[PDB]
């Protein structure tokens, strides 16, 4: 009655997720990223497979039903600490093309001043 | 309230359950738990025997794995590159940095008598009474590769490595460099012991080292091609190997 | 698996090196297995002789 | 005899400090033992010690290793020494090793062991040191990358292949049979 | 169903990832901080190439790596030598390298193990254990002064060649890896030297002791037992080898295992040949790269 | 909405 | 793509958030078949945690997740060298 | 390639904490063809050398 519609809500959400694994691995760890060539396109693809599997360890951990959970947990911050860093490296990127093309505009103006 | 409904099923389903204590199920309980126990304990103790098997020194290894990947030193594939294959034939030091100070091309704009200094940092390890801060320009190329190692022992930290990064740079020792730094200008053997209370077998025997030392360095830029540096090395070659060095023994 | 037959019988048909005093037991022990053809550990003390055992497989190396 | 040991050296270095300081104590009948002499110094003194000109000699663990150069008399005047921890009571097989140096085959009747003391130390202790142990030899097995390198720089073996067969696990082998064997057994009563 | 390709062409002499590509005789720049290593010559600030190549930047070793050029022999490789000559005690051994390699006469094993020692009268018998021309495996010791390398074989694995057939290839497709013997369905074995030299042989039990008498190592004797199933599935390797080649590709192992059974529309071993289809199986595998790893 | 945060919230629970 | 994919991981995250939230084990007591499909559903698991060890292909876990973050490292160190020097 | 006997004189070593790595590996690397002698001082425990010798170089050892 009670596990009645939980269970069969969550294992649809595995069903609703399962296709997209498969579309996640249809290709290699090797191959999706020799198929690309910048680095900043080899990157998150690093991330977003173990950001996955990071909630995905957490979640089958729970089905053990084990009082501990922080060794994963341990490894989380750690995730995070690494898709914290590139994108403000990301932003400064940012800052490096935002304000060169106010130094293309500027001095051009100067000649039209 | 809910809480106890749990027992609520215990209350109902064990009085429920067919021989809940006939056919001394009791007594069977027993007879299965001494059965149920043996279930534990050969596992327990097979843990600990499959637990009691590998290479324990393995995750020592995988990090050090890790340390040359970061290094550059090979592939993930852990075919060597030539970074890698410098020091191949290095022994007589810390490999992991003689390549990188090379590596970092600091030796361009040393002289035979300032690099020597250099390799003073490496061919001695005993501590002992301060040095005074040299002239700088053996200190700031001392400032120099020190800066190249923490980077290192930084990624060694995050290696899971336990090395004290600060602990890891007073392994180098930068005492005698003035003393090479005479040497290296014709210094009597008789002058440079006033230098030091480090008895004189001993600096020999960072000196015997220390021709160790730089005929391995000539190794390196055969390897590279830095014809520079082989002007220089035997350069530094020639103002070592010399009087007291040419020591030999007498039972040979 | 492997065909054992004791050391302890094993005749030395020569003394690949000679010596001039009475050898030791041990020694005697030694020089059996050099000359029966199978790696040994001693372990003695240095003023024990085991010197003595390291002049003999020279020879039987040099012959 | 000497000066032929100063005969292999320039005549600059003919004059050299340390060694004019120490020559009259080496003249006195008398040497000492350490590393920090000059090597030619290392060499003159244990020859004229193995022809017992030098009655005496002031020796640390270098002459202990260093054989063939025997004595009659050993003196232990510091009983402790430092493991590069602690100023420690010397164990076992170290005064073992420490011990033999004296007394010569043919020649020397005895071994004299003489050791000075500035305690009155525990009774299993002068025991445990002098009526000694042989000391455990155990794998000291560690990594160093050279070895790394050429590992992976020769093909035919592996870094894994020398740690298959290292002794620093023989630990890890010796009592797990017996393990089985209680596995053996219960697997049996199971 | 043919003899020959003959197809015409007539009238005509001929039919007719960024980094820095540097010619001789151009400069690199002049930062003094750079160090200067192969394919680099200089005047005190000018760096200058020497070859068709690449600009290598290591950190601050700059260097040029062409594209063209023999094989470059280093220490520690298994590759194969061809029998030039004979020398005092000495031999001498194509690469196809450079020069030469030199092979000490102790430098191999010898029959019989260590138990045979040395002798002088093994100099009178050079050309009993070795001649010219033959093949074998070998490893790479150490080098000259100059860049000429020596071998030896240490290692029953190392020996001299038999079982099969040789064929040669440009080292470059040749990929590194930290394995170079490798067995194939078909009970075979492939011995890819990295220099570009490619033997072929029937599995033994060496080989298959690999996975899980003595005297006989100098013979020009093979397994008299060779079926010609066994000799037939050889050439079908041996074509793919050169479809590969012909087609500018990697060397995988696995590839060679992708490239026989897609060999396997065509039983007709013959038709192995065409430039077309070699290429068609060429483009196969490119095709086939495209969905695994 | 930092996407660890989900991490963080406790659940609906009965 | 990122946006998509990790929004149905996010959706799947708050469902295993969802999971264990209420109490399980009082039908486990009511049936065994309760926990067998909790087991079943787990097989899901089983196959769907597989599916990455499949792209290798705890202690197990412990060790790769390392090798995961060891090429996340070279990227920066790399990115350094391409921005900084830049 | 033509040594088919070594003498190992100061086996203890290899419980040197500084260098005893060196002893260890080397004889790892030894084939297996090959006799071997071994000296050093007196252990007690000296049959677990010979216990990990005769399995990882397949030949009898005696002490």
């Amino acid at each position: 009655e009670k596990i009645k519609p939980y269970v069969r809500s969550f294992s649809k959400a595995l069903d609703e997720l399962k296709p997209e694994i498969e579309k996640l691995t249809s290709k290699s760890l090797d191959e999706q990223l020799l198929l690309l060539s910048d680095e900043r396109a080899k990157l998150e693809l690093i991330n977003r497979y173990a950001y996955v599997l990071s909630s995905l360890m957490f979640a089958n951990m729970k089905v053990l039903g084990v009082k501990d959970m922080s060794p994963i947990l341990g490894e989380l911050k750690r995730v995070k600490s690494y898709m914290d860093k590139a994108k403000q490296y990301d932003n400064r990127i940012t800052k490096s093309n935002e304000k060169s093309q106010a130094e293309q505009e500027k001095a051009k103006n100067i000649i039209s001043n | 309230l809910k809480l106890m409904k749990k027992i609520d099923v215990l209350n109902t389903k064990l009085s429920s359950n067919p021989l809940t204590n006939s056919m001394r199920l009791e007594e069977l309980y027993g007879k299965y738990s001494r059965k149920h126990d043996l279930h534990e304990d050969m596992k327990q103790l097979k843990r600990k025997i499959s637990e009691s098997q590998a290479v324990i020194q393995l995750d020592d290894l995988r990090r050090r794995k890790r340390v040359l990947r970061r290094l550059g030193f090979c592939t993930p594939n852990d075919i060597i590159e030539l970074k890698g294959r410098v020091a191949c034939e290095i022994s007589s030091g810390d490999e992991l940095l003689l390549t990188e100070l090379i590596f970092n091309g600091n030796f361009n704009e040393l002289k035979p008598e300032q690099a020597a200094a250099l390799l003073s940092c490496f061919a001695f390890q005993e501590r002992c009474k301060e040095a005074p801060r040299l002239k700088p320009e053996l200190a700031e190329p001392l400032k120099a590769m020190r800066e190249i190692a923490a980077k290192i022992a930084k990624i060694m930290k995050d290696s899971k490595i336990e090395v004290v990064e600060k602990d890891y740079v007073e392994s180098f020792r930068h005492e005698l460099m003035e003393v090479v730094y005479e040497w290296c200008r014709g210094a009597t053997f008789t002058q440079i012991c006033k230098m030091t209370d480090v008895y004189e077998g001993s600096l020999i025997r960072m000196f015997k080292r220390l021709e160790e030392l730089v005929k391995e360095l000539v190794d390196v830029a055969n390897t590279i091609g830095n014809s520079s540096l082989k002007e220089k090395m035997e350069a530094v070659l020639k103002l070592i190997h010399r009087d007291i060095v040419s020591a030999g023994s007498l039972y040979l | 698996n492997y065909d054992y037959t004791p050391i302890a019988e094993h005749k030395r048909v020569n003394e690949a090196r000679t010596y001039p005093f009475t050898l030791d037991p041990f020694q005697d022990t030694a020089i059996s297995c050099i000359d029966r053809g199978e790696s040994v550990l001693v372990s003695a003390h240095t003023s024990a002789g085991k010197t003595v055992v390291a002049e003999y497989a020279i020879a039987q190396s040099l012959k | 005899i000497f000066n032929n040991a100063i005969a292999l050296l320039p005549e600059t270095d003919r004059e050299l400090p340390q060694i004019k300081h120490i020559l009259p104590l080496l003249r006195r009948g008398i040497g000492i033992h350490h590393s920090g002499l000059l090597p030619i110094l290392k060499e003159v003194i244990e020859i004229l010690f193995q022809e017992g000109f030098l009655k005496v000699l002031f020796a640390t663990e270098t002459f202990s290793i260093g054989l063939n150069m025997p004595a009659k008399t050993v003196v232990f005047t510091s009983v402790r020494k430092w493991d590069g921890q602690q100023f420690r009571w010397v164990s076992g097989g170290e005064y073992i090793q420490m011990s033999g140096r004296a007394g010569r085959r043919g020649l020397d009747d005895r071994g004299i062991v003489i050791m000075m003391i500035d305690e009155k130390m525990e009774p299993q202790v002068a025991k445990g040191m002098v009526k000694g142990q042989a000391d455990r030899l155990d794998s000291a097995f560690h990594l160093g990358y050279n070895m790394i390198l050429n590992l992976m720089r020769v093909e035919g073996i592996s870094p894994e292949f020398m740690l298959e067969h290292s002794f620093f696990q023989f630990q890890n082998v010796i009592s797990v049979p017996v393990m089985e064997k209680k596995l053996a057994e219960l697997k049996k009563d199971f | 169903s043919e003899v020959i390709t003959i197809t015409k062409r007539n009238g005509a002499f001929q039919n007719s990832s960024d980094s820095q590509i540097v010619t001789p005789g151009e400069l690199v720049t002049d930062d003094p901080i750079w160090m200067r290593g192969h394919g680099t010559y200089f005047l005190d600030n000018m760096t200058y190439s020497s070859v068709a190549g690449t600009v290598s930047r290591v950190n601050r070793l700059l260097s040029v790596i062409p594209l063209k050029g023999r094989y470059a022999p280093e220490t520690g490789d298994h590759v194969v030598g061809r029998i030039a000559e004979v020398g005092n005690k000495r031999w001498k051994v194509d690469i196809g390298g450079k020069q030469h390699a030199v092979l000490m006469l102790g430098s191999v094993n010898l029959p019989g193990g260590i138990l045979r020692r040395k002798s002088e009268s093994d100099e009178l018998q050079m050309r009993s254990f070795l001649k010219e021309g033959d093949l074998l495996n070998a490893e790479v010791q150490s080098l000259f002064q100059d860049g000429s390398a020596s071998l030896h074989t240490r290692s029953l694995k190392y020996g001299k060649l038999r079982n099969g057939m040789f064929c040669q290839v440009p080292s470059s497709l040749i990929v590194r890896a930290k394995n170079h013997t490798h067995n194939l369905p078909g009970n075979i074995t492939v011995v890819l030297g990295v220099n570009g030299y490619i033997w072929l042989r029937k599995t033994s039990q060496m080989d298959l002791a690999r996975d899980t008498s003595s005297w006989q190592i100098y013979s020009d004797e093979n397994d008299p037992s060779i079926s010609n199933n066994i000799r037939q599935a050889i050439c079908r390797y041996a074509n793919v080898i050169k479809a590969l080649a012909f087609c500018e590709i990697g060397i995988t192992q696995q590839r060679i295992v992708s490239a026989y059974e897609a060999s396997m529309v065509y039983s007709n071993v013959g038709e192995l040949i065409e430039k077309n289809v070699m290429e068609s199986i060429g483009s196969d595998i490119l095709t086939a790269e495209k969905m695994r790893g | 909405t930092d996407l660890f945060d989900v991490f963080e919230e406790t659940p609906v629970e009965l | 793509n990122p946006d998509v994919l990790l929004s149905r991981v996010i959706n799947v995250v708050r469902a295993a958030s969802s999971l264990a939230s209420q109490d399980v084990d009082f039908y486990k007591n009511l049936d065994r078949g309760f926990s067998k499909d909790l087991k079943s559903k787990a097989d899901k698991l089983a196959d769907m945690a597989n599916e990455i060890i499949l792209s290798i292909d705890w202690n197990n876990f412990g060790n790769i997740m390392d090798n995961l973050l060891e090429m996340s490292d070279h990227s920066l160190d790399k990115l350094n060298c391409a921005i900084n020097s830049k | 390639r033509e040594v088919a006997w070594v003498i190992f004189d100061e086996v203890h070593y290899m419980r040197d904490k500084e260098r005893g790595v060196v002893w260890e590996e080397t004889i790892i690397l030894l084939p297996d063809k090959v006799r071997y002698v071994f000296l050093s001082a007196t252990i007690p425990n000296a049959m677990e050398f010979a216990e990990w010798i005769c399995k990882i170089h397949s030949q009898p050892c005696h002490i």
